[PDB]
């Protein structure tokens, strides 16, 4: 999907991510839910506080599929085929909405991994965090 | 903007530890970097090819602390925004016709920044305050905009 | 908006050929099916799921006629339109969620309908007046968001 | 690229604008450069006055690439390469630009086949400009 210099990249860091993944996953959505209220309608089933077992649950699963698509570079619309369906004609997620994800992904990773997130990598965790997006909204398209 | 009492304190107290020549190199050189494109409007300060050389350009650090400082008087001045940010306005849409969605760009970059150097310490709910900021300074700088 | 009296005349005297209930069925309609994830924000209206049920569901039709009946109101309070669309700003922020860069969308499908009702007559002139006044009822209607 | 339907749906759509594609490439780019001045400064060079010659030799030139597109939907990447790369290495254009393009077009679309504009085929032709736009501004993906 992306260049080689990118997957490298994307590799390597998630690497350095490792079991780490759903911790990550589940403060990433805490950070969306309060910097970006839209979000938390798609929700209504949740408790959304801080240290929800729920959240905490769905972080898990938010890690593992980015892990199981950093597996699959080559083939994300192949290996992420159920989500697509799932969020695009099932749930009707705004598209606008990924893009939120992603930063509150991204910040969460400077927060915890400040050494290894060079300006290098950040870009290519972009270029793989929006590829992702498109697959999850390809259906839109 | 529309900011709590608290909200505000915990906004201005993040601001007192924020070195704005560190920060503002940091964030200017990775949104050339994270979004190549913005690299059109920069050529003057001339070799932007690779990472290596935005983020050591002597010209990017520079103008990153201006835009920084410029960030800083936002924050000091949450309720007049507007008024804060009408030359700079004026001139990133007449003069140097930047598209405004850059602006939110460049906003949610400074934001990883802060995520980067200030770790833990940049909770949820700081981060939450951080963004309203950023959008409200982007809003102010697309005033003057058609 | 930012619009000369030569604009302002020709913007107010294509509305007045504007049927507010055919466009505006035909704007909501092309919306939902355009862009599918906006029918999350309807589905009190029953079936969605195909253009012939779509445009010809006469909840669509009736819903579209009372937005473009609001769009008239700002064309014709072009220099109050964050007052004139202040209560309805509230509503799709608070009660309703919408993200605002749905609004620029409806605003430019608007746009394309206007282009095939009244074909050569809205000239690449007419549409960018049309232009900015999409832009200022989107900006206004994103007021009391964050 | 796209699913099967809209395919079809682009296809038929393109060969009722038939010759005209480079009136209509042309027209476009008028109604952007009026309605979206910033987009004006990528072209210091032309005369951007109606009736431009330039402006109608380059709005042929737009047509005759999606014209290219069309008939290679299957391969768009593959097909577009060349201009992928004068448009994201070498001019650096801002991807909002793109949209604003394909809205112009789809308003010269309107303008000039109302009765072949339906609902289904502005869907589809929607999407069809979205992947050319992709194709066009992969080089920073
Ligand atoms: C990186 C992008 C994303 C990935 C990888 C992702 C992943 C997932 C996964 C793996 C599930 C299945 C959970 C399960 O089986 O229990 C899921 C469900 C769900 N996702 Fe996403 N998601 C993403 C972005 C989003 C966004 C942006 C939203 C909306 C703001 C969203 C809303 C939902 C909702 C509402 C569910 C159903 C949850 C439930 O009912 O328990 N997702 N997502
Ligand atoms: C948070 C948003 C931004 C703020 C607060 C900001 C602030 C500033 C300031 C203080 C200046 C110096 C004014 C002067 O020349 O006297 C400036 C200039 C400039 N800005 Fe921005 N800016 C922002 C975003 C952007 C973006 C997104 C771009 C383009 C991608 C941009 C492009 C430029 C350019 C090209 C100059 C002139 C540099 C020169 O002197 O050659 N700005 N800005
Ligand atoms: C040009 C931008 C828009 C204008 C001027 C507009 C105007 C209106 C008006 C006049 C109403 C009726 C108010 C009432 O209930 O008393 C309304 C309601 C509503 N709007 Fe919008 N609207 C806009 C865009 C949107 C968009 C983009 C969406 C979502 C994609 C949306 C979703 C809704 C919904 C779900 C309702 C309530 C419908 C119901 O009664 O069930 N609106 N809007
Ligand atoms: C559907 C999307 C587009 C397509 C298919 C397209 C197609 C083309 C083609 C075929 C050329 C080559 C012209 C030649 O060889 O003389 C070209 C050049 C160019 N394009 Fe695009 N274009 C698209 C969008 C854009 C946008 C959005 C912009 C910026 C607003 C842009 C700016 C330019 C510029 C500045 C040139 C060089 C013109 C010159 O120096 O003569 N294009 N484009």
């Amino acid at each position: 999907v992306l260049s080689a210099a990118d997957k490298t990249n994307v590799k390597a860091a998630w690497s350095k991510v490792g079991g780490h993944a759903g911790e990550y996953g589940a403060e990433a959505l805490e950070r969306m839910f309060l910097g970006f209220p839209t979000t938390k309608t798609y929700f209504p089933h949740f408790d959304l506080s801080h240290g929800s077992a729920q959240v905490k649950a769905h972080g898990k699963k938010v890690g593992d599929a980015l892990t199981l698509a950093v597996g699959h570079l080559d083939d994300l619309p192949g290996a992420l085929s159920d989500l697509s369906n799932l969020h695009a004609h099932k749930l009707r997620v705004d598209p606008v909405n990924f893009k939120l994800l992603s930063h509150c992904l991204l910040s969460t990773l400077a927060v915890h991994l400040p050494n290894d997130f060079t300006p290098a990598v950040h870009a290519s965790l972009d270029k793989f965090l929006s590829s992702v997006s498109t697959v999850l909204t390809s259906k839109y398209r | 903007v529309q900011l709590s009492g608290e909200e505000k304190a915990a906004v201005l107290a993040l601001w007192d530890k924020v070195n704005e020549e560190e920060v503002g190199g940091e964030a200017l050189g990775r949104l050339l970097v994270v979004y190549p494109w913005t690299q059109r409007f920069f050529d003057s300060f001339g070799d932007l090819s690779n990472p290596g050389a935005v983020m050591g350009n002597p010209k990017v650090k520079a103008h990153g602390k201006k835009v920084l400082h410029s960030f800083g008087e936002g924050v000091h001045h949450l309720d007049n925004l507007k008024g804060t940010f009408a030359a700079l306005s004026e001139l990133h849409c007449d003069k140097l016709h930047v598209d405004p969605e850059n602006f939110r760009l460049l906003g949610n970059v400074l934001v990883v920044v802060l995520a980067r150097h200030f770790g833990k310490d940049f909770t949820p709910e700081l981060q939450a305050s951080y963004q309203k900021v950023v959008a409200g300074v982007a809003n102010a700088l697309a005033h003057k905009y058609h």
